[PDB]
Protein backbone atom coordinates (compact mmCIF):
# COMPACT_ATOMS: atom_id res chain seq x y z
CA UNK A 1 0.00 0.00 0.00
CA UNK A 2 2.84 2.79 -0.37
CA UNK A 3 2.09 6.03 -1.24
CA UNK A 4 3.07 7.16 -5.11
CA UNK A 5 5.97 8.55 -6.21
CA UNK A 6 7.19 10.90 -8.49
CA UNK A 7 9.63 9.71 -11.28
CA UNK A 8 13.13 9.85 -9.71
CA UNK A 9 14.19 11.41 -12.87
CA UNK A 10 11.54 14.12 -12.74
CA UNK A 11 12.46 14.64 -8.76
CA UNK A 12 16.33 15.09 -9.64
CA UNK A 13 15.40 17.61 -12.27
CA UNK A 14 12.77 19.78 -10.30
CA UNK A 15 15.66 19.59 -7.03
CA UNK A 16 18.58 20.83 -9.59
CA UNK A 17 16.04 23.43 -10.89
CA UNK A 18 14.98 24.63 -7.75
CA UNK A 19 18.59 24.97 -6.01
CA UNK A 20 19.13 27.20 -9.32
CA UNK A 21 16.52 29.34 -8.75
CA UNK A 22 16.55 29.89 -5.13
CA UNK A 23 20.54 30.13 -4.66
CA UNK A 24 20.85 33.75 -3.62
CA UNK A 25 17.63 34.06 -1.65
CA UNK A 26 18.93 30.90 0.36
CA UNK A 27 22.57 32.66 0.86
CA UNK A 28 19.98 35.44 2.20
CA UNK A 29 18.35 33.86 4.55
CA UNK A 30 21.05 32.06 5.57
CA UNK A 31 23.12 34.99 6.41
CA UNK A 32 20.14 36.22 8.17
CA UNK A 33 19.72 33.32 10.39
CA UNK A 34 23.20 32.75 11.51
CA UNK A 35 22.88 36.30 12.81
CA UNK A 36 19.27 35.56 14.68
CA UNK A 37 20.67 31.91 15.75
CA UNK A 38 24.22 31.50 15.56
CA UNK A 39 23.63 34.30 18.94
CA UNK A 40 21.47 33.27 21.63
CA UNK A 41 22.84 30.28 22.26
CA UNK A 42 24.86 28.05 19.15
CA UNK A 43 26.63 25.56 23.05
CA UNK A 44 22.64 25.11 22.27
CA UNK A 45 22.09 23.06 18.98
CA UNK A 46 18.66 23.10 16.91
CA UNK A 47 16.04 20.49 15.82
CA UNK A 48 14.07 21.89 12.78
CA UNK A 49 11.00 19.74 11.47
CA UNK A 50 9.95 21.10 8.08
CA UNK A 51 6.04 20.01 7.37
CA UNK A 52 4.68 20.29 4.09
CA UNK A 53 1.01 19.85 3.00
CA UNK A 54 0.39 16.68 0.82
CA UNK A 55 -3.26 17.62 0.30
CA UNK A 56 -5.07 18.21 -3.21
CA UNK A 57 -6.13 21.87 -2.39
CA UNK A 58 -2.38 22.85 -3.05
CA UNK A 59 -3.23 21.52 -6.33
CA UNK A 60 -5.96 23.98 -7.22
CA UNK A 61 -4.22 25.86 -10.13
CA UNK A 62 -7.32 28.68 -9.57
CA UNK A 63 -4.26 28.98 -6.61
CA UNK A 64 -1.61 28.75 -9.47
CA UNK A 65 -0.58 25.83 -7.34
CA UNK A 66 0.54 26.23 -3.91
CA UNK A 67 2.17 23.28 -3.87
CA UNK A 68 5.04 24.68 -6.84
CA UNK A 69 5.62 27.52 -4.57
CA UNK A 70 5.92 24.92 -1.39
CA UNK A 71 8.29 22.24 -2.83
CA UNK A 72 10.67 25.74 -4.01
CA UNK A 73 10.38 27.00 -0.68
CA UNK A 74 11.18 23.52 0.96
CA UNK A 75 14.29 23.46 -1.45
CA UNK A 76 15.60 26.94 -0.45
CA UNK A 77 14.79 26.70 2.99
CA UNK A 78 16.59 22.97 3.57
CA UNK A 79 19.43 24.47 2.19
CA UNK A 80 19.90 27.85 3.65
CA UNK A 81 19.75 25.32 7.15
CA UNK A 82 21.86 23.20 5.83
CA UNK A 83 25.38 25.67 5.90
CA UNK A 84 24.71 26.91 9.38
CA UNK A 85 25.51 23.24 10.65
CA UNK A 86 23.67 24.32 13.97
CA UNK A 87 21.67 21.35 14.21
CA UNK A 88 19.06 18.55 12.58
CA UNK A 89 16.85 19.24 9.76
CA UNK A 90 14.12 16.84 9.01
CA UNK A 91 11.12 16.55 6.63
CA UNK A 92 7.65 15.34 7.30
CA UNK A 93 4.45 15.23 4.86
CA UNK A 94 0.74 15.68 5.61
CA UNK A 95 -2.46 15.02 4.76
CA UNK A 96 -4.66 12.38 5.46
CA UNK A 97 -1.65 10.81 6.74
CA UNK A 98 1.42 12.31 8.07
CA UNK A 99 4.83 10.46 7.08
CA UNK A 100 8.17 11.26 7.83
CA UNK A 101 9.74 12.15 4.37
CA UNK A 102 13.65 13.01 5.85
CA UNK A 103 14.31 11.72 9.44
CA UNK A 104 16.31 14.43 12.08
CA UNK A 105 18.99 11.68 11.34
CA UNK A 106 19.31 11.22 7.99
CA UNK A 107 21.92 12.39 5.51
CA UNK A 108 22.40 16.30 5.16
CA UNK A 109 20.74 18.44 2.15
CA UNK A 110 24.43 18.39 0.76
CA UNK A 111 23.60 15.90 -1.92
CA UNK A 112 20.70 16.03 -4.85
CA UNK A 113 20.27 12.41 -4.31
CA UNK A 114 18.98 13.66 -0.67
CA UNK A 115 17.10 16.17 -1.78
CA UNK A 116 15.64 14.50 -5.01
CA UNK A 117 14.27 11.17 -2.79
CA UNK A 118 12.35 14.19 -0.40
CA UNK A 119 10.73 15.59 -3.84
CA UNK A 120 9.43 12.53 -5.16
CA UNK A 121 7.52 12.15 -2.00
CA UNK A 122 5.36 14.95 -2.42
CA UNK A 123 2.34 14.60 -5.12
CA UNK A 124 -0.23 17.05 -3.47
CA UNK A 125 -3.39 14.68 -3.82
CA UNK A 126 -4.40 13.61 -0.62
CA UNK A 127 -8.28 14.46 -0.17
CA UNK A 128 -7.59 16.08 2.98
CA UNK A 129 -5.88 18.43 5.34
CA UNK A 130 -5.56 17.19 9.24
CA UNK A 131 -3.50 20.01 10.77
CA UNK A 132 -4.60 18.45 13.78
CA UNK A 133 -3.10 15.13 13.34
CA UNK A 134 -0.02 17.28 11.96
CA UNK A 135 0.72 19.09 15.38
CA UNK A 136 -0.36 15.60 17.69
CA UNK A 137 2.35 13.61 15.48
CA UNK A 138 4.92 16.80 15.85
CA UNK A 139 4.89 17.44 19.47
CA UNK A 140 5.02 13.63 20.04
CA UNK A 141 7.92 13.67 17.91
CA UNK A 142 10.09 15.89 19.00
CA UNK A 143 8.89 14.83 22.57
CA UNK A 144 10.38 11.35 21.78
CA UNK A 145 13.86 13.30 20.51
CA UNK A 146 13.76 14.93 24.13
CA UNK A 147 13.77 11.78 25.76
CA UNK A 148 16.42 10.16 23.50
CA UNK A 149 18.15 13.13 24.29
CA UNK A 150 17.96 13.67 27.91
CA UNK A 151 18.93 9.73 28.39
CA UNK A 152 21.93 9.62 26.34
CA UNK A 153 18.10 21.37 25.70
CA UNK A 154 17.91 22.10 21.82
CA UNK A 155 15.56 24.72 20.49
CA UNK A 156 12.95 22.90 18.34
CA UNK A 157 11.13 24.38 15.81
CA UNK A 158 8.64 23.39 13.61
CA UNK A 159 7.86 25.62 9.85
CA UNK A 160 5.04 24.74 8.39
CA UNK A 161 4.58 25.08 4.36
CA UNK A 162 0.72 24.92 3.13
CA UNK A 163 -1.69 27.37 1.99
CA UNK A 164 -3.65 27.29 5.66
CA UNK A 165 -6.66 26.00 4.40
CA UNK A 166 -8.73 24.10 6.70
CA UNK A 167 -12.24 24.25 7.63
CA UNK A 168 -12.98 26.77 9.98
CA UNK A 169 -14.59 25.01 12.65
CA UNK A 170 -10.66 23.59 13.12
CA UNK A 171 -9.28 26.67 13.94
CA UNK A 172 -10.97 26.09 17.36
CA UNK A 173 -9.70 22.32 17.57
CA UNK A 174 -5.94 23.86 17.26
CA UNK A 175 -6.01 26.22 19.76
CA UNK A 176 -5.22 23.03 22.57
CA UNK A 177 -2.49 21.88 20.33
CA UNK A 178 -0.63 24.87 19.88
CA UNK A 179 -0.93 25.80 24.02
CA UNK A 180 0.68 22.01 23.87
CA UNK A 181 3.76 22.21 21.05
CA UNK A 182 4.31 26.17 23.58
CA UNK A 183 4.24 24.58 26.72
CA UNK A 184 6.54 22.34 25.53
CA UNK A 185 8.63 25.22 24.16
CA UNK A 186 8.38 23.71 20.81
CA UNK A 187 7.78 27.08 18.09
CA UNK A 188 5.98 26.55 15.48
CA UNK A 189 5.77 29.42 12.55
CA UNK A 190 3.34 28.45 9.57
CA UNK A 191 4.35 29.82 6.29
CA UNK A 192 1.23 30.59 4.77
CA UNK A 193 1.63 29.82 0.25
CA UNK A 194 -0.46 32.39 -1.49
CA UNK A 195 1.05 32.73 -4.61
CA UNK A 196 0.05 36.35 -6.36
CA UNK A 197 -0.87 34.60 -9.45
CA UNK A 198 -4.29 33.33 -7.88
CA UNK A 199 -7.20 34.35 -9.70
CA UNK A 200 -8.95 37.07 -8.52
CA UNK A 201 -11.22 35.93 -5.08
CA UNK A 202 -9.08 32.66 -4.92
CA UNK A 203 -6.27 34.36 -2.57
CA UNK A 204 -6.43 33.15 1.00
CA UNK A 205 -6.77 37.25 1.63
CA UNK A 206 -10.02 36.88 -0.22
CA UNK A 207 -11.62 34.12 1.07
CA UNK A 208 -14.72 35.02 2.98
CA UNK A 209 -17.07 33.32 5.78
CA UNK A 210 -21.03 33.14 6.63
CA UNK A 211 -22.17 32.97 9.98
CA UNK A 212 -25.93 33.12 9.87
CA UNK A 213 -27.57 34.58 12.61
CA UNK A 214 -30.55 33.30 14.88
CA UNK A 215 -32.53 35.80 12.22
CA UNK A 216 -31.47 33.95 9.53
CA UNK A 217 -29.04 37.08 8.30
CA UNK A 218 -26.05 35.89 6.77
CA UNK A 219 -22.86 38.23 8.53
CA UNK A 220 -19.48 37.98 6.39
CA UNK A 221 -15.80 37.40 8.24
CA UNK A 222 -12.53 36.76 6.66
CA UNK A 223 -11.46 33.76 6.77
CA UNK A 224 -7.84 34.67 8.53
CA UNK A 225 -9.68 36.48 11.63
CA UNK A 226 -9.70 33.20 13.36
CA UNK A 227 -6.33 31.38 12.06
CA UNK A 228 -4.83 29.82 15.12
CA UNK A 229 -1.02 30.08 15.20
CA UNK A 230 0.03 33.47 16.52
CA UNK A 231 3.34 33.01 14.31
CA UNK A 232 2.82 33.29 10.77
CA UNK A 233 3.88 35.07 7.28
CA UNK A 234 2.09 34.82 3.83
CA UNK A 235 3.92 34.29 0.73
CA UNK A 236 2.59 35.81 -2.76
CA UNK A 237 5.99 35.33 -4.35
CA UNK A 238 9.14 33.09 -3.63
CA UNK A 239 11.28 35.88 -3.32
CA UNK A 240 9.10 36.92 -0.12
CA UNK A 241 10.17 34.41 1.73
CA UNK A 242 13.99 35.19 3.05
CA UNK A 243 13.29 38.52 4.16
CA UNK A 244 9.82 37.84 6.31
CA UNK A 245 10.79 34.57 7.68
CA UNK A 246 13.76 36.20 9.35
CA UNK A 247 11.92 39.17 10.35
CA UNK A 248 9.82 36.80 12.15
CA UNK A 249 12.28 34.80 13.72
CA UNK A 250 14.67 38.05 14.65
CA UNK A 251 11.75 39.73 16.27
CA UNK A 252 10.85 36.74 18.42
CA UNK A 253 13.87 36.10 19.28
CA UNK A 254 14.30 40.17 20.33
CA UNK A 255 11.61 39.52 22.56
CA UNK A 256 11.92 36.30 23.91
CA UNK A 257 15.49 37.40 25.00
CA UNK A 258 13.80 40.41 26.42
CA UNK B 1 -19.59 22.77 17.21
CA UNK B 2 -19.56 18.77 18.99
CA UNK B 3 -16.84 16.18 17.53
CA UNK B 4 -19.45 14.01 17.85
CA UNK B 5 -21.65 15.76 14.91
CA UNK B 6 -19.96 18.45 13.57
CA UNK B 7 -20.92 18.63 9.77
CA UNK B 8 -17.71 20.82 8.76
CA UNK B 9 -18.31 23.10 6.26
CA UNK B 10 -17.25 23.88 1.89
CA UNK B 11 -16.53 26.68 0.00
CA UNK B 12 -18.50 28.04 -2.94
CA UNK B 13 -17.58 29.73 -6.08
CA UNK B 14 -20.76 31.42 -7.49
CA UNK B 15 -21.16 32.14 -11.28
CA UNK B 16 -23.40 33.93 -13.29
CA UNK B 17 -25.23 32.51 -15.93
CA UNK B 18 -22.43 33.36 -18.45
CA UNK B 19 -19.89 31.62 -16.83
CA UNK B 20 -18.42 34.43 -14.57
CA UNK B 21 -17.31 34.90 -11.25
CA UNK B 22 -19.28 37.26 -9.00
CA UNK B 23 -17.94 37.59 -5.55
CA UNK B 24 -15.19 36.23 -3.68
CA UNK B 25 -14.95 32.51 -2.49
CA UNK B 26 -16.90 31.92 0.52
CA UNK B 27 -16.74 29.60 3.14
CA UNK B 28 -20.55 28.07 4.14
CA UNK B 29 -21.16 25.60 7.05
CA UNK B 30 -22.98 22.35 6.12
CA UNK B 31 -25.73 23.14 9.06
CA UNK B 32 -26.64 26.20 6.67
CA UNK B 33 -26.36 25.06 3.93
CA UNK B 34 -30.42 25.72 2.63
CA UNK B 35 -30.86 27.18 -1.26
CA UNK B 36 -32.62 30.24 0.37
CA UNK B 37 -29.73 30.63 2.93
CA UNK B 38 -27.31 30.68 -0.15
CA UNK B 39 -29.54 33.18 -2.00
CA UNK B 40 -29.22 35.49 1.16
CA UNK B 41 -26.15 35.40 1.39
CA UNK B 42 -25.27 35.95 -2.63
CA UNK B 43 -27.10 39.23 -1.72
CA UNK B 44 -24.85 40.12 0.79
CA UNK B 45 -22.30 39.49 -0.50
CA UNK B 46 -23.08 42.17 -3.41
CA UNK B 47 -23.68 44.87 -0.95
CA UNK B 48 -27.46 44.65 -1.65
CA UNK B 49 -29.90 46.19 0.53
CA UNK B 50 -31.76 43.60 2.23
CA UNK B 51 -35.29 45.09 0.42
CA UNK B 52 -33.27 44.93 -2.53
CA UNK B 53 -32.22 41.18 -2.56
CA UNK B 54 -32.76 38.94 -5.88
CA UNK B 55 -34.16 35.48 -4.93
CA UNK B 56 -31.91 33.17 -6.48
CA UNK B 57 -31.65 29.61 -7.40
CA UNK B 58 -28.16 27.16 -8.12
CA UNK B 59 -27.47 24.50 -10.05
CA UNK B 60 -24.49 22.73 -8.49
CA UNK B 61 -21.29 22.10 -10.88
CA UNK B 62 -19.91 18.14 -9.34
CA UNK B 63 -16.10 18.48 -8.89
CA UNK B 64 -14.37 15.86 -10.95
CA UNK B 65 -17.37 15.44 -13.45
CA UNK B 66 -18.49 16.90 -16.16
CA UNK B 67 -22.08 16.86 -14.60
CA UNK B 68 -24.63 19.63 -13.14
CA UNK B 69 -27.38 19.14 -10.88
CA UNK B 70 -30.28 21.43 -11.53
CA UNK B 71 -32.45 20.89 -8.41
CA UNK B 72 -30.92 21.48 -5.30
CA UNK B 73 -31.06 18.75 -2.46
CA UNK B 74 -32.56 18.45 1.06
CA UNK B 75 -28.78 17.41 2.14
CA UNK B 76 -26.07 19.40 0.10
CA UNK B 77 -22.86 17.23 2.11
CA UNK B 78 -25.29 13.79 1.18
CA UNK B 79 -25.35 14.96 -2.74
CA UNK B 80 -21.87 15.97 -3.32
CA UNK B 81 -20.23 12.54 -1.12
CA UNK B 82 -22.53 10.14 -3.19
CA UNK B 83 -21.01 12.15 -6.45
CA UNK B 84 -17.32 10.58 -4.93
CA UNK B 85 -16.79 13.98 -3.46
CA UNK B 86 -15.24 12.79 -0.05
CA UNK B 87 -14.76 15.80 1.42
CA UNK B 88 -15.99 18.96 -0.16
CA UNK B 89 -13.78 21.67 1.89
CA UNK B 90 -11.04 20.35 0.13
CA UNK B 91 -12.41 21.73 -3.23
CA UNK B 92 -13.96 25.06 -3.93
CA UNK B 93 -17.90 23.72 -5.25
CA UNK B 94 -19.05 26.05 -8.38
CA UNK B 95 -22.65 27.62 -7.87
CA UNK B 96 -24.54 28.84 -10.67
CA UNK B 97 -26.68 31.23 -9.35
CA UNK B 98 -29.93 31.74 -11.53
CA UNK B 99 -31.66 34.88 -10.56
CA UNK B 100 -35.68 34.22 -9.75
CA UNK B 101 -37.15 37.28 -10.66
MG1 LIG C 1 -5.58 21.15 1.74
Amino acid sequence: LKRPLRDYGEALEMWSTFQTKTQALSQSLSSQLRLILTGSGIKRAYQILLCVDDSSSMSDDNRSTAGNLALESLVMVARALTVLEAGQIGVMGFGTDVFVAHALTDPPFTSQDAGARVLQQFTFRQDSTDMVLLLRRTIDHFREARLIQASSDLWQLALILSDGLVQSRDHARLRPLLREAMEQRVMVVFIVMDDARSRKGHSVLELKEARFGPDGVPVIHRYLDSFPFPYYLIVHHLEDLPGALAALLRTWFAEVNS
Amino acid sequence: HPMATDLGSFKANFIDSDGNQMTDVVEINFADATEKNISNLLNTLLGRDREEFTPYRFRIHIPGKDLIIDQYPNDLLSLLQKHGVTNPFETTITLSAEPQA
